[PDB]
């Protein structure tokens, strides 16, 4: 019940009393746990937008990075270090563009790379997480670009130099699975696997289609690294799981986050990060509520959990606020993190019985993508 | 107000997000930023690309092709900001698809995004 | 009258007599079976026509006739660019002051003068009853007044409902009588989201009342010569077109190299294509714009000759704005964009698409 | 009563039935007029920000113009160009500074020049207006530099050059006077002349000094160019006015802009631009409200107009909003401009009967700064 | 709550705009950033020029000399936003003047401004 | 006893008999008369004293032992800092450890050895008395137990009140007992305010209970070399005083350069300034900071000499994060500073303050 606010005003004045000196300085974040979160607000397209960096167990900003336009964010799973890819402009908004990579010591927060990114290469889009991806070493990170065709840049981290673009087919989002492979979406309904050397064409391989033409796919599926595992739902709910674990693409049983019911009665999932997976317990949150069918980027006051390997219900959560995104830590009981763009703020519940726990607001403009790393 | 309702379009004032041709807008509306309906503000640049949505004009009972245009150049205006959805759909039908900065084609290679207009291009079918 | 007049014109277009030595009509290089364009193969193929001679080849491909009516008289507009007009360099300002220049044209009909023409008018009972009920009695031994009562004749014609018919898919499905497939549907997202659709729609914004996917504007798209073509017309490898700068009156520099924006109606069987004929494939029209966009090593060859496409005839004026749009067509939107422009075929025509 | 957005369906509307054809192009803004008002946001300290361009008899947004961090706004007074000093970071707010001027068309808002300021030099502060001002003859914008020491920069906007900067005393703020001449106040309670060429130590010349050490006189005074009347209330509201139309400074009688019981019960001026002038009527515009004597810097809610020359109040206004700033247009029937930091919005009063007419919202984030031309 | 009231300084809530210590704080609180009280967050440049006030402590009744110091190199926080301006001086008394923005000597020479930290530097004369 | 123990100090401070030829003790170069340090002109001017035997100088300007018994015995902070201990580069650890030296120094007293202190010491029956009652008999027949108690003595004797009575003007405003004027009182704004602050205040923050105006921690702030004072000295053109690094077990080549910061209390009387009594006027020592602040060209010249400060006598270690403030000193914030300054005078010094 004391506010971390309180109790700053009593050390304080327990110091000042005792005559207790310490000196002004620069603070170091806490070291990188499963409870820390980023928060990044896009600011609804502005030319400059921030990351938070949250401790989502004391519910406390840590820390804050910078960014340009649409910057997207990424996260080593080990903690060890976090980047993104960002674009600024020579004033503000106009002039000549420059893209770049930062890489960031994830306790300094100072920046340890800055890797410039040849002819302004970086897709411009509302943020995407799948966008831009590391390798599971964590020593390539592969960006896409749409401009003037599907693309993606491999950008070596350990030398700090951009490499090479890829040439591929007309497909979307990057899901690296080993140090020279990914996977990424076609406009044709399969996947195509990417296998990519140092240098040469890549060889791209595709699955056989795995959806029809008239089932959309939304734009920020849940990709577990660790566990090789997409989850991808659709905007009825159908969850399709693909396993990515062999090196090869190995579809799973289709599953539905809604009942035949339920979606006669309106039921469908709708926000920005609408779907998180949770390694460990093999459990799947969905984001849903009742809305018409052309809603689907609105806010969301439900969250329902299914075990993903057979399907079945295990909660429906009344989240008590309009909610866009959830995410979940990657720990033992872990966090549901429910972030509310109108609101500006960031709700911390219990995955397991949904009760609220605690709240962070005032963050930014728009905020929109919730990212965590998997320690474990 | 209710944001999960059904869209139900207008066409009495253009600076609302129910305006019949804002159906599939994302970002905000040029004419109050000093552009109109279909012209983009003075110092932004306007794109050539677009995206498309088939949007219902509740005066006529018709559906017009609106082919929306950024204008760019400049940070986002922050006036009359609206995000609506009717019939877009994922990245990877892209012509559909909202999320996009559509700056493409702009002069001076401008891509930041100020604001949208909404103009006509065609009947729908 | 009207009716009487077009009917007038329908006799002269398939009339061999308006040529010198009567090898020829309107019809030889506007063929009615082929969209009123020239199925006959010279020395550079179907790039360019041969004329009443026999020999003599022009310099540009013979364009279509339909929908030709559609066009406005040529203009200066209020922005400053050039419109309408007939002829790929918009020389002829409508469409009775081009029907003479064939005639008299000595790569074409190569009638001497116009009093030549008035002869074999007078010759034919025919055209001295038609012609003196629409036009007066001895309208046809007066040179001029018979030449210029011709070229009335000959536009009315070409003003009736079967030039322009409004019957293809495209037009069924505008008028919702049926759908596009899904691949046509794709095409036509593509064709009006893209750059095409800033030249090839008639207004910049609303819906035409009778759309011939042109705005009628004057554009050098960078065009390499056609080799062939140009060495059977005989103008000589210095020679350069100039497009619409070679009107007279125009002295505008900017206007060198730049051509009409033709109508897309038909176009999936008037082939080949461009001012040249210099692309015989529809496919290889498209992928040329591909040129200002892709950065793919492929989009720099013509995938009809497996060499670079070659220098632009004209190097300046080029339509960078339009052309440089920042965006690539992959195979699949190049496939759209060909099912999409073969639902602008004349239902007349779509036995021809095969 | 018809809004402009009404306006514009019904004119669209019509256009779509009678099958009018127009081109979407770049829209110019109107020629500047008396009723042009420039409404810039500093942002609360954001390291980009955004001036509105407003035409306020049908309250409506012309244009924008973006800036950096912390950007001073310039109108010249004939309507021939705008300018700003702004200040850029290579990656956002972090990495090397670049200080600059921009000079922009004031229909298409294309900057005409850029101008580079070598080694940083402009002064980072909340923004006060008359710390970068234009000479009267439109040719040279004069820029303060506080670090290392109080200094004045010299930019030729005919010749699109930095030329230098000038020592001064330890003074601020900058009413320029002359091409070659302007006036600044010191800290010793004196005004300083400073009489500059293109090299040479300036001339500096002190006038009297004219108010007590414990009087002190606001960062936001009003300065008409064309009147040479600089007018600089006091926290109690107590006005001084300096007439340097003589190219000299002459003390006029100071005047109270609130009486002795208003005072007494707790009245004072407060916000940030706390005072306009009218050239053409010589009337003084004061925000005030009751209120404790260090809350200087928050809204007030009324207005009090008093005679220049006699110091009579002829009016005092309940604008019936929180407002921080205020302004007038310099034509006759002017208007009152009241800018609300915390509504960011701009209301538009009659300033003859203190009636609001009506309003511009959604005004960036934190707007402060209002900017008129005096074309008369 | 009535801004225009005089200001109240409680010692319970560092947080607050009301805390004792941020009577003449213009900006952003940095303990709401990651720093603390006194200190900056991490990857900005703590400056070492300062603003001073005397501010009154109502846990002992006396009056303190608070040095402010900035923490510079970052776009302003945007968290706890606080504007207090008890005995705040016009900018031609500099030492007492809050609308400048203080971030002299901070290291990498950053001078953007984040947030404020509020140590005491000694007692009122 | 803590009483007798600092009686005894008193006497030895001013006795000559601790000098080899006797003409000199400790209150010969700490004149209580001018707040404990060296009024007498010598080759360097008064930058350097002159020892016992009347012709050899130091290298060092002699400091006040006004306020050094607040000094924290020498150490090594948690942040790497050095800290405390007694003279400019802090090579005795505590007042006790540096008291024994000026006495065997051959530059100062000269006493050969400290048999021949216990033996001055034996020849006076006050201190066969004074010595005996507080360590024991024969303390002054064992040379190590005589020199160790009359370092403790003198160490005892600077710890009285004598040596920091506290009652400058500073000290009676901060008690309320009156004001500073505004000239004093802009002063006070402006070290607080700037960079004096973070190493001529005590604490990084708090408020100290007895205020000396040094943090007690070593920096390098880039002084040139004193040539007429090291001319005087003898130790050579090519010598390099190393300040902190001199200390026995310090080998951080870090701490070259660096000295301890001095306490400002009674500064305006106590000059020439520096450890190398380098600036005559204290106008001057505030001055030479804004070399690394100023643009004008005025500020890379020393107003002394009208030549340049000159190259520091150590270029590397420069505590430039602090001395690179962003802002320069203009000539009315000089002038507060000076008035501020002043205001740390003792009380029965302020009569000096004209002069
Ligand atoms: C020898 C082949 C030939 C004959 C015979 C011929 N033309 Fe053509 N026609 C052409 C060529 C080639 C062009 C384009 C020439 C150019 O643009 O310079 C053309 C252009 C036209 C155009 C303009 C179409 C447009 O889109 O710009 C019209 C109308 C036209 N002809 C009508 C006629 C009429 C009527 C006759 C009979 C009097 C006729 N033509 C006889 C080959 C022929
Ligand atoms: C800059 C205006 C412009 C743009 C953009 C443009 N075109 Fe064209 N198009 C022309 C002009 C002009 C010509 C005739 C060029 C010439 O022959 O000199 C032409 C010719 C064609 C032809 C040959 C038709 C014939 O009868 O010979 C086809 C097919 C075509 N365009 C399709 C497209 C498609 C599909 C797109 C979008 C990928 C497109 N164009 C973009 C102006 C444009
Ligand atoms: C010849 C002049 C001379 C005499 C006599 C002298 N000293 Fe000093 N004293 C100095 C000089 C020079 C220094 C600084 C030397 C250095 O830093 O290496 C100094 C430094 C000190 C310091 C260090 C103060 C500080 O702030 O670091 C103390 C304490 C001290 N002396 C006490 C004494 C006592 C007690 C005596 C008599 C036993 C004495 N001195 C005799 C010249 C003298
Ligand atoms: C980086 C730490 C630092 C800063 C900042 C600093 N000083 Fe000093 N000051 C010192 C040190 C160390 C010395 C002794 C230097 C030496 O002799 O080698 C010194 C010496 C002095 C002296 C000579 C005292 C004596 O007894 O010789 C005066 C006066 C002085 N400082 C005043 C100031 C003023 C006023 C400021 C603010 C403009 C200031 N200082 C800033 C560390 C600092
Ligand atoms: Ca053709
Ligand atoms: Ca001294």
């Amino acid at each position: 019940q004391e506010t971390q606010g309180q109790a700053a005003a009593r050390a304080a004045a327990a110091d000042l009393a005792a005559g207790q000196d310490d000196e002004p300085r620069i603070l170091e974040a806490p070291a990188p746990d499963a409870r820390r979160v980023y928060v990044n607000d896009p600011a609804h397209f502005a030319a400059v937008t921030q990351q938070f960096v949250i401790d989502g167990e004391a519910g406390r900003v840590i820390g804050m990075i910078d960014g340009g336009f649409l910057p997207n964010p990424v996260v080593a799973d080990d903690g060890s270090f976090i980047a993104h890819a960002s674009t600024v402009f020579s004033r503000i908004a106009r002039g000549e563009r420059t893209d770049y990579v930062e890489v960031f010591d994830p306790v300094t927060l100072l920046p340890t790379a800055d890797i410039e990114l040849p002819d302004a290469p970086r897709f411009l889009v509302g943020t995407y997480p799948w966008m831009t991806s590391l390798t599971p070493d964590g020593k390539t990170l592969l960006f896409y670009q749409f401009s003037p065709a599907p693309a993606v840049g491999v950008v070596d981290l350990e030398g700090k130099a951009f490499k090479r673009m890829l040439d591929v087919p007309d497909c979307y989002h990057i899901f690296p699975t080993a140090p020279d492979t990914f996977f990424m979406h076609c406009r044709d309904g399969s996947l195509a696997k990417v296998a990519f050397g140092t240098e040469g064409t890549p060889e791209i391989t595709h699955t056989e289609v795995f959806h029809p033409e008239d089932e959309f796919l939304i734009n920020h599926p849940a990709y577990s690294q660790k566990a090789g595992r997409l989850v991808w739902p659709t905007y009825t709910g159908k969850i399709h799981q693909i396993d990515l674990s062999s090196g090869d693409a190995k579809f799973l049983p289709a599953v539905e986050a809604l009942t035949e019911a339920e979606r006669a009665d309106g039921w469908r999932p709708g926000g920005w990060q609408q779907v998180a997976y949770h390694r460990a317990l093999d459990r799947i949150y969905l984001l849903v509520d009742q809305r018409d069918e052309w809603r689907h980027k609105t806010a969301s006051r439900f969250v329902v959990v299914l075990d993903a390997k057979t399907g079945e219900r295990l909660a429906k959560f009344e989240m008590g606020h309009e909610i866009d995104s959830i995410n979940v830590s990657q720990d033992e009981k872990p966090l549901l993190y429910a972030l509310s763009t109108g609101d500006k703020t960031l709700y911390i519940h219990d995955a397991e019985s949904g009760e609220e726990l605690r709240s962070v607001n005032q963050l930014g403009h728009g905020p929109q993508v919730i990212t965590t790393a998997d320690m474990g | 107000t209710d944001p999960r309702a059904k869209w139900v379009p207008q066409d009495n004032d253009i600076q609302a997000c129910d305006y019949w041709r804002h159906c599939s807008i994302d970002g905000n509306i040029c004419d109050c930023s000093g552009g109109s309906l279909t012209n983009c503000p003075p110092g932004t640049k306007l794109a050539t690309a677009s995206w498309v949505a088939s949007c219902y004009n509740p005066t006529d009972g018709q559906s017009y092709l609106i082919a929306y245009r950024d204008c760019c150049g400049y940070n986002v205006s922050g006036r009359c900001p609206c995000l609506n959805t009717e019939g877009e759909l994922p990245v990877y039908r892209p012509e559909f698809a909202n999320d996009i900065i559509w700056c493409f084609g702009a002069e001076d290679d401008a891509m930041t995004y100020h604001c949208t207009i909404s103009p006509i291009v065609g009947k729908a079918s | 009258a009207d009716d009487a007049l077009a009917a007038l014109g329908a006799q002269l277009f398939v009339d061999p007599a308006l040529s010198r030595n009567a090898t020829q009509s309107c019809a030889t290089c506007h063929d009615p079976a082929r969209a009123f364009t020239d199925p006959r193969e010279g020395k550079a193929g179907l790039a360019v026509s041969v004329g009443d001679d026999g020999q003599s080849h022009g310099d540009r491909n013979t364009p279509t006739l339909g929908y030709a009516a559609l066009v406005p008289a040529f203009h200066r507009d209020a922005n400053g660019k050039y419109k309408g007009g007939q002829f790929w360099d918009g020389r002829a300002d409508d469409l009775k002051q081009q029907a003479g220049q064939p005639m008299l044209n000595p790569v074409e009909m190569a009638m001497p003068d116009r009093a030549a023409v008035a002869a074999r008018l007078r010759d034919d009972p025919a055209y001295r009853t038609g012609f003196e009920a629409l036009f007066g009695k001895g309208v046809l031994d007066d040179p001029e007044r018979a030449f210029d009562a011709a070229a009335e004749a000959l536009a009315a014609y070409q003003a009736t409902g079967e030039f322009s018919p409004f019957d293809s898919k495209y037009d069924r499905v505008m008028r919702g009588e049926e759908k596009f497939t899904p691949l046509e549907e794709f095409g036509y997202t593509v064709f009006i989201t893209w750059n095409c659709r800033l030249c090839h729609m008639q207004r910049k914004q609303g819906v035409a009342e009778r759309e011939t996917f042109t705005n009628f504007e004057y554009h050098n798209i960078g065009l390499p010569v056609n080799e062939t073509a140009r060495e059977a017309s005989g103008l000589g490898a210095d020679h350069v077109d100039h497009g619409l700068l070679a009107r007279p009156g125009i002295e505008d520099p900017a206007q060198s190299g730049r051509f009409k924006v033709p109508s897309l109606r038909n176009v999936a069987v008037t082939g080949p294509y461009m001012h040249n004929g210099v692309f015989t494939d529809l496919r290889t029209a498209i992928l040329f714009y591909n040129k200002y966009t892709s950065r793919r090593p492929e989009a720099k060859i013509n995938p009809e000759t497996g060499a670079p496409w070659g220098e632009p005839e004209v190097a300046r004026n080029l339509s960078l704005a339009e052309l440089q749009s920042g965006l690539m067509l992959d195979d699949g939107r190049v496939d759209a964009l060909v099912a999409f422009l073969e639902t602008l075929t004349d239902r007349r025509y779509e036995p021809l698409l095969e």
